[PDB]
C-alpha cells in the first residue's frame, strides 16, 4: 500500500583483514616441559614460567600419547589464534585412576590434600601413561595422605610434621595414632591399569586483558587506517575503522572500553601508538512508494546521512546494480531528515500526501513521477481591521457533519494449557 | 490561612473595584520519536548471532511496529492542538487596539522569524542530527548520543518544524485580536477591539458601560500584567518543569538501555567478540543464547514503558486541544477551566514539545457591606428585581 | 598510637583504560577514616598479623625502611617469604628459612635475619618528601603488590587529597600467610615512621577523569549520604 | 477508518500469536510431538522447558498489549457517552464540541463497534460592511444598546 516504510539497514562491509601480532620469532620450550627424565611428586609440584616465545599448540593435541586433553575457558581449535598472558606450566605424576580428580570441583585425597584447581580455571589439563618410564620397586614418588584441613587453589604444602590423629601431643618420632604424613607409591611394571603412573601437565593463562608475550603462529600484515577493515589485535577480533587517538595508556594497559563495555581503543603491538575504533557507517532506510496497484517506482531516504557521503555510507560497488542506481543520479535532495534519492524537488507547496519529515512531503504526480515539496499550512488571508468598521452576516447555511467514535472491541479468551502444551500430559 | 465569613440573614457584600489578571498554564503535547535497529542492538555485526536470533520468531518485527505506532501518534497530537484553523491570518499593524499593547506576544516584524519575544524566552528555558554525522573524531565523540547511535538507537525528526508551529500560533492570535470568536465558527468578521472587550464584559454579567468608562485603567492593568509575565520568565528557574520532565525521562530510558549491554546475564562474558574469539560454535551457542535472552528482555521492558508514557502524553494533548477550542476560540463559562476568576479571553504561545496559554480574567477587588432584602412591597404587591 | 587515613589505599582494580565515567567495584579496600597504627623511632618491630591484606605506608629521609618477611610460623617448619632492598636491587625469595628472633640488617654490613635457608622453590631479582604506600594481597596462590610514591607536604600527619596506586608485581609463590614483620637498617648490630592498615571487603564508586585518572571515590558504607550517592550513581544529590 | 483500525489491530495480534508457535526457541524442534517421539523424559525435559518458556513469553506480550488498547478504548467510550449527554440530550455552548459552527441539535446512529453522530449547526454566510459606534449621545447623556 501507499506509504513510507522502514525496511532494512545499510552497512558498509569490510574490505581486507588486518593482523597485528608482536614481532617475536624464538620458539617455545615445550620439549623441556613434556620430555623430561624426572617429573616431580604431586605433593611438591613444579611451576615453570613460559614467556617471550611463539607457541604452536596444534602439534600437542595432534599427537599420539595424550589420553587427556581437556581445555576449560577456551576451545583447542582457537589456541593458535590467541595471545596469552602469565603462562605457567605445572607438572607431577599421580596414580592411574585419579586423573579425574585434576579438574575444577573435585574431591579425593589428591584434590583435597595435594593440588587444587580453582572453580574459574582457564587453561588445559594434559595427561598420558608413563609405565615404560616410571615403573621397573620404584618408591620415591610420594603423595600426601594426612592434612589438618583442605588446600586452597594453587597451594603447595611442602612440610614434614608427624600427624596427631589422637588427643595426645606427640613429638619428633612415630607413635601410636601419630603418623608420618607422606606415603610412597608402589609402581610396578605388571600392575593393572589404575595403578600405573600417569604424567600430568597443567597449563594456565589469561586471555585478552593485559599485554601479552606468548602467542601462536600468525603472520602480521601492515596497519591500515581510515577505512573499514577486519582487524585482529593480539587475538581480539572485530570490524571497524581505525584512526589515530590521543589518549595516553599507562604501560600496564593494552585496551580501552566505553560505557557499553565494548573495545574502542587499542595500543598497537609493534608500533606503540594508540588508535581509536569505531564501527563502519550504517543507518536506516525508508522506502517511499505509491500503491503497487499504480506503480513500481520508489524513492529511498537514507535517514540522517549527508548526500555526498551516501556511497561512503553504503558499501559502494558491492551491492546489486539494480541497487546502486539508488545511490547516485540527478534526483538527489538534501533534507533535514536525511538524503532523498529518486524524487524530483519542485518549488510549489501542496497539502501533505506522504510525510517525510522536517517539513517535506512526497506525492505521485503528472509523465508520472514522484515529487518532493514543502507542505503548505493553508490559504493566506488578511482581515480588514479598522477602529469603526464591523461586518454583519445577511444570510446563513444549515450544515450537517459526521463524527465517528469507537466504543468497544472484540472479547477474546485463551485456553493456556492448550496453547502451550497441546494434549501432552508430560508438558 | 484561617478565615471566617460574616454570614447574616440580611447582609450582602458587593465589590466596588476590580483587577485584570493574567496567568500562565503549561501543557505537554508531544514526545521524542525514537527507533531501534534490533539486530544491531542484540547481535552487533555477528552473523552467527543473527542466525541464532531467527529461532525466537517475529519479536523484532513486533517491537518495531509498536515504536512506529508511537511515532505517528506524536505528529497527530501536534496537528490536533495547533492546526485548528486553515486560514493563515496575517498580523495587522499594531497601532490601535484601544490602548492595549500586544507587541511582546506578536511576532517581531523587522526580524524574519515568526517567534515572538515571549516565545524566545520560553525556547531558551528548556535544555534539550549531525552529531550522528560526525561521531568519528573519537575523542570529542565520546558523547552519550554517539554511544546510542553505534548500538542502533536513533531519533526521528518531527513532521512540523518549530517555524511552522509559530506560524500557526500567530495566525490564531491575529484571528482572535481582529475578530473575536467569529473565525472559530466561520468566516472572520472584523470588530473593533474595545467593542469586543465590551461584549466579553457583558458575557460575565457586567454591563458594558463599566468597560467604556474605565477603558484606560483596564488597558493599563492589562499592560502591567503582561510585563509581569515577561520579567517572571526572565527571572526564575523552573517554570517549565512539566516540559523538562518529558525530556529527562526520555534521555534516562535510552541511557539505561545502553548501559544494559554490559551485563553478562550468566554468560562468561558480556562482549560477543570475546566469546567468538575463544570458543568454537557448539559451545559458543550456549553462551550466545543467554546473551540474546537478556538483551531481548531489556528491549521489551523499554517498549512497554514507552507505550504507557505515550498514552499519558495523548491524554494531555487531548486536554490542550479542548482548551484551544474553548478558551482561545470562545469565551468559557466552565469554572476554573481557563484560569482563576471569570474568563475574558486567552492567548496561545508555542513552547518546545508543548503549549503555553495566557489566560485573562476579571477578579473583584474592594468590597462593601450593604443591607439587603428579597422583595419590596408597594401597593399590597410584591416587587422583585429583574437583573 | 593511632592516626587517621581520610583517603588511603585506593588502587586501580584492573588494567583497562577508562576515561570520564563512573564505575562501581567490589574489592578489598582500606575503609575511609579508619585508625592506622603508628610506629616511630624517637630516640620497635613486632609480628603484626595479615588477616586479609595490608595497607603499608612509611616515611623517612635516608633509606631506613627495607623489606618484610611474610609467613605462618617463621620457625623453618613451613615455607616463608622474604623481600629486601640493597639500595641497588631487590631480592625476593621463598626458601624454608629459620629466622632469627630479632631480624634486622646491620648498616654495607651483613645479614642477621636467617640462620638456615634450605629448600627453595622461588627466587626473583629486580631493580620528608617521600611517602611510599603499599597494598599487599594474597589470593589464589599469588602475591599482588600495588605502590605509589608522593612528596609529603607535612610533618607527621597523612595528607588529605586523593591519589591512586598502580600495580607493581604479581608473584606465584603458593604459600599460606597469617603474620608478617618489617625489616629495618640498624647501625649498631645487636643480635638479641611507618603505618599499617587492614583491608576490608567493600564497595567503592570510582570517578575517572578526561585523562583516565582516578581522581575521586565514595566509600558506600561510610555514612548515609554516601550510601545515597552509591544508589544514585553520582557525586551530587 | 477509525472503526476498521480496531478490527484490523486485533486480527493482527491473534495471527501473530498463532504463528509464534513455529519457533523452536533454541530447542531441537518446535513440534512437541516430534520431541516426544524421539527422546525419553529425562532429556526430553530440557527441550520442553525451552518451548514452555518461549510460549509463556508470547502469551504475556499479547495480554500486556491488550490491556493498553483496552485503556484507550475506555477513554474513547467515555467521550462518546459525554457527547450523547451534551449534544443529543441538550444544546451545547462548548465551542467545537458538537461540530463546527453554532450547535443546534444532534442525532445518533449505531455502527459496528461504535457510534456516529450527525451534528446540525448554523453557519453565517453573506457578510456586509457597516460603520459602527460604541455609544450614542442625545441630551448630554450616553446611550448603549441592550442587545
Ligand atoms: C594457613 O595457616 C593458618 C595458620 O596456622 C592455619 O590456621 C590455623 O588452623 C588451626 C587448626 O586447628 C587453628 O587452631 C588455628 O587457629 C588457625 N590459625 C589461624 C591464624 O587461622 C590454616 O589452617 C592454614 N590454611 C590452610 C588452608 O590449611
Ligand atoms: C440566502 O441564501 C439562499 C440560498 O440557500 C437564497 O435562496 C436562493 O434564492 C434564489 C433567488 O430567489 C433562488 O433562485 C435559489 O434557488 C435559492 N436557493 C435555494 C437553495 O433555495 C436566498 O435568496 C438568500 N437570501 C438573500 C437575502 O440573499
Ligand atoms: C480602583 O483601583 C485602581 C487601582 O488600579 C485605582 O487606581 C489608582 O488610583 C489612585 C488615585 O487616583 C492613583 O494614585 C493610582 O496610581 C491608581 N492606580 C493605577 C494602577 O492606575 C482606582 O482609583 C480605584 N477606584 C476606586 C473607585 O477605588
Ligand atoms: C508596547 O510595549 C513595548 C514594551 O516592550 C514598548 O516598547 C518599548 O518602548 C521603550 C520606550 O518606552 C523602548 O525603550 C523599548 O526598547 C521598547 N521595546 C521594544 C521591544 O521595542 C512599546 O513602545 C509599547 N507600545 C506603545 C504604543 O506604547
Ligand atoms: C618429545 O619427544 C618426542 C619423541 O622424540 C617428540 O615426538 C616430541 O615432539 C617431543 N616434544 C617436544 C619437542 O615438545
Ligand atoms: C619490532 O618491535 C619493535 C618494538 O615494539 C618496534 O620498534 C619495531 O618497529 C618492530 N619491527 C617490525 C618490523 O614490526
Ligand atoms: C489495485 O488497484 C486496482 C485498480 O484500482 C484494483 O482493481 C485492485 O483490486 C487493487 N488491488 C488491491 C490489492 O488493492
Ligand atoms: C554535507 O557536507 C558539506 C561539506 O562539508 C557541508 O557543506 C554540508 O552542510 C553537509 N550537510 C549537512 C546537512 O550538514
Ligand atoms: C526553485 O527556485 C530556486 C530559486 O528560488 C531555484 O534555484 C531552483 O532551481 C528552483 N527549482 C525548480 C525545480 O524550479
Ligand atoms: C461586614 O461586617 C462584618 C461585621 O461587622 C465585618 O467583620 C466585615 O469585615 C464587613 N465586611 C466588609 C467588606 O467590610
Ligand atoms: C578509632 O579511633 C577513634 C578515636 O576517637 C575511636 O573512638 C574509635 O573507636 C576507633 N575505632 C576502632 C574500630 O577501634
Ligand atoms: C643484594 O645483596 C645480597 C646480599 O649481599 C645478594 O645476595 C644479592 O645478589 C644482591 N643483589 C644484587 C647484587 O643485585
Ligand atoms: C628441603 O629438602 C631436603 C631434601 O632435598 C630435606 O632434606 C630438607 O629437610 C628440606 N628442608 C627443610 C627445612 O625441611
Ligand atoms: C589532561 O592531560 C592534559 C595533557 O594533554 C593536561 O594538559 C590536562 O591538565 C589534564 N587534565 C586534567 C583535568 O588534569
Ligand atoms: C469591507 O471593506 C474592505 C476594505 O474596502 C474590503 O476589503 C472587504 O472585503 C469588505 N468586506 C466585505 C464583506 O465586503
Amino acid at each position: 500500500e501507499k506509504g513510507i516504510y522502514q525496511t532494512s539497514n545499510f552497512r558498509v562491509q569490510p574490505t581486507e583483514s588486518i593482523v597485528r601480532f608482536p614481532n617475536i620469532t624464538n620458539l617455545c620450550p615445550f620439549g623441556e616441559v613434556f620430555n623430561a627424565t624426572r617429573f616431580a611428586s604431586v605433593y611438591a609440584w613444579n611451576r615453570k614460567r613460559i614467556s617471550n616465545c611463539v607457541a604452536d599448540y596444534s602439534v600437542l593435541y595432534n599427537s599420539a600419547s595424550f589420553s587427556t586433553f581437556k581445555c576449560y575457558g577456551v576451545s583447542p581449535t582457537k589456541l593458535n589464534d590467541l595471545c596469552f598472558t602469565n603462562v605457567y606450566a605445572d607438572s607431577f605424576v599421580i596414580r592411574g585412576d585419579e586423573v579425574r580428580q585434576i579438574a575444577p570441583g573435585q574431591t579425593g585425597k589428591i584434590a583435597d590434600y595435594n593440588y587444587k584447581l580453582p572453580d574459574d580455571f582457564t587453561g588445559c589439563v594434559i595427561a598420558w601413561n608413563s609405565n615404560n618410564l616410571d615403573s621397573k620397586g620404584n618408591y620415591n614418588y610420594l603423595y600426601r595422605l594426612f592434612r589438618k584441613s583442605n588446600l586452597k587453589p594453587f597451594e603447595r604444602d611442602i612440610s614434614t610434621e608427624i600427624y596427631q590423629a589422637g588427643s595426645t601431643p606427640c613429638n619428633g618420632v612415630e607413635g601410636f595414632n601419630c603418623y608420618f604424613p607422606l606415603q610412597s607409591y608402589g609402581f610396578q611394571p605388571t600392575n593393572g591399569v589404575g595403578y600405573q603412573p600417569y604424567r600430568v601437565v597443567v597449563l594456565s593463562f589469561e586471555l585478552l586483558h593485559a599485554p601479552a608475550t606468548v602467542c601462536g603462529p600468525k603472520k602480521s600484515t601492515n596497519l591500515v587506517k581510515n577505512k573499514c577493515v577486519n582487524f585482529n589485535f593480539n587475538g581480539l577480533t572485530g570490524t571497524g575503522v581505525l584512526t589515530e587517538s590521543n589518549k595516553k595508556f599507562l604501560p600496564f594497559q593494552q585496551f580501552g572500553r566505553d560505557i557499553a563495555d565494548t573495545t574502542d581503543a587499542v595500543r598497537d603491538p609493534q608500533t606503540l601508538e594508540i588508535l581509536d575504533i569505531t564501527p563502519c557507517s550504517f543507518g536506516g532506510v525508508s522506502v517511499i512508494t505509491p500503491g503497487t496497484n499504480t506503480s513500481n517506482q520508489v524513492a529511498v531516504l537514507y535517514q540522517d546521512v549527508n548526500c555526498t557521503e551516501v556511497p561512503v555510507a553504503i558499501h559502494a560497488d558491492q551491492l546489486t546494480p539494480t541497487w546502486r542506481v539508488y545511490s547516485t543520479g540527478s534526483n538527489v535532495f538534501q533534507t533535514r531528515a536525511g538524503c532523498l534519492i529518486g524524487a524530483e524537488h519542485v518549488n510549489n507547496s501542496y497539502e501533505c500526501d506522504i510525510p517525510i519529515g522536517a517539513g517535506i512531503c512526497a506525492s505521485y504526480q503528472t509523465s508520472q513521477s514522484i515529487i518532493a515539496y514543502t507542505m503548505s499550512l493553508g490559504a493566506e488571508n488578511s482581515v480588514a481591521y479598522s477602529n469603526n468598521s464591523i461586518a454583519i452576516p445577511t444570510n446563513f447555511t444549515i450544515s450537517v457533519t459526521t463524527e465517528i467514535l469507537p466504543v468497544s472491541m472484540t472479547k477474546t479468551s485463551v485456553d493456556c494449557t492448550m496453547y502451550i502444551c497441546g494434549d501432552s500430559t508430560e508438558c | 490561612a484561617e478565615n471566617s465569613v460574616a454570614y447574616s440573614n440580611n447582609s450582602i457584600a458587593i465589590p466596588t473595584n476590580f483587577t485584570i489578571s493574567v496567568t500562565t498554564e503549561i501543557l505537554p503535547v508531544s514526545m521524542t520519536k525514537t527507533s531501534v535497529d534490533c539486530t544491531m542492538y542484540i547481535c552487533g555485526d555477528s552473523t552467527e548471532c543473527s542466525n541464532l536470533l531467527l529461532q525466537y520468531g517475529s519479536f523484532c518485527t513486533q517491537l518495531n511496529r509498536a515504536l512506529t505506532g508511537i511515532a505517528v501518534e506524536q505528529d497527530k497530537n501536534t496537528q490536533e492542538v495547533f492546526a485548528q484553523v486553515k486560514q493563515i491570518y496575517k498580523t495587522p499593524p499594531i497601532k490601535d487596539f484601544g490602548g492595549f499593547n500586544f507587541s511582546q506576544i506578536l511576532p517581531d516584524p523587522s526580524k524574519p522569524s515568526k517567534r515572538s519575544f515571549i516565545e524566545d524566552l520560553l525556547f531558551n528555558k528548556v535544555t534539550l542530527i549531525k552529531q550522528y554525522g560526525d561521531c568519528l573524531g573519537d575523542i570529542a565523540a565520546r558523547d552519550l548520543i554517539c554511544a546510542q547511535k553505534f548500538n542502533g538507537l536513533t531519533v526521528l525528526p518531527p513532521l512540523l518544524t518549530d517555524e511552522m508551529i509559530a506560524q500557526y500560533t500567530s495566525a490564531l492570535l491575529a484571528g482572535t485580536i481582529t475578530s473575536g470568536w467569529t473565525f472559530g465558527a466561520g468566516a472572520a468578521l472584523q470588530i473593533p477591539f474595545a467593542m469586543q472587550m465590551a461584549y466579553r464584559f457583558n458575557g460575565i454579567g457586567v454591563t458594558q458601560n463599566v468597560l467604556y468608562e474605565n477603558q484606560k485603567l483596564i488597558a493599563n492593568q492589562f499592560n502591567s500584567a503582561i510585563g509581569k509575565i515577561q520579567d517572571s520568565l526572565s527571572s526564575t528557574a523552573s517554570a517549565l518543569g512539566k516540559l523538562q520532565d518529558v525530556v529527562n525521562q526520555n534521555a534516562q530510558a535510552l541511557n539505561t538501555l545502553v548501559k544494559q549491554l554490559s551485563s553478562n546475564f550468566g554468560a562468561i562474558s558480556s562482549v560477543l567478540n570475546d566469546i567468538l574469539s575463544r570458543l568454537d560454535p557448539p559451545e559458543a551457542e550456549v553462551q550466545i543464547d543467554r546473551l540474546i535472552t537478556g538483551r531481548l528482555q531489556s528491549l521489551q521492558t523499554y517498549v512497554t514503558q514507552q507505550l504507557i508514557r505515550a498514552a499519558e502524553i495523548r491524554a494531555s494533548a487531548n486536554l490542550a486541544a479542548t482548551k484551544m477550542s474553548e478558551c482561545v476560540l470562545g469565551q468559557s463559562k466552565r469554572v476554573d477551566f481557563c484560569g482563576k476568576g471569570y474568563h475574558l479571553m486567552s492567548f496561545p504561545q508555542s513552547a518546545p514539545h508543548g503549549v503555553v496559554f495566557l489566560h485573562v480574567t476579571y477578579v473583584p477587588a474592594q468590597e462593601k457591606n450593604f443591607t439587603t432584602a428579597p422583595a419590596i412591597c408597594h401597593d399590597g404587591k410584591a416587587h422583585f428585581p429583574r437583573e | 598510637a593511632y592516626t587517621n587515613s581520610f583517603t588511603r589505599g585506593v588502587y586501580y582494580p584492573d588494567k583497562v583504560f577508562r576515561s570520564s565515567v563512573l564505575h562501581s567495584t567490589q574489592d578489598l579496600f582500606l575503609p575511609f577514616f579508619s585508625n592506622v597504627t603508628w610506629f616511630h623511632a624517637i630516640h620497635d618491630n613486632p609480628v603484626l598479623p595479615f588477616n586479609d591484606g595490608v595497607y603499608f605506608a612509611s616515611t623517612e629521609k635516608s633509606n631506613i625502611i627495607r623489606g618484610w618477611i611474610f609467613g605462618t610460623t617463621l620457625d623453618s617448619k613451613t615455607q616463608s617469604l622474604l623481600i629486601v632492598n640493597n639500595a641497588t636491587n631487590v631480592v625476593i625469595k621463598v626458601c624454608e628459612f629459620q629466622f632469627c628472633n630479632d631480624p634486622f640488617l646491620g648498616v654495607e654490613s651483613e645479614f642477621r635475619v636467617y640462620s638456615s635457608a634450605n629448600n627453595c622453590t622461588f627466587e626473583y631479582v629486580s631493580q620528608f618528601k617521600n611517602l611510599r604506600e603499599f597494598v599487599f594481597k594474597n589470593i589464589d596462590g599469588y602475591f599482588k603488590i600495588y605502590s605509589k610514591h608522593t612528596p609529603i607536604n607535612l610533618v607527621r600527619d597523612l595528607p588529605q587529597g586523593f591519589s591512586a596506586l598502580e600495580p607493581l608485581v604479581d608473584l606465584p609463590i603458593g604459600i599460606n600467610i597469617t603474620r608478617f614483620q618489617t625489616l629495618l637498617a640498624l647501625h649498631r648490630s645487636y643480635l638479641t615512621a611507618y603505618y599499617v592498615g587492614y583491608l576490608q571487603p567493600r564497595t567503592f564508586l570510582l570517578k575517572y577523569n578526561e585523562n583516565g585518572t582516578i581522581t575521586d571515590a565514595v566509600d558506600c558504607a561510610l555514612d548515609p549520604l554516601s550510601e545515597t550517592k552509591c544508589t544514585l550513581k553520582s557525586f551530587t544529590v
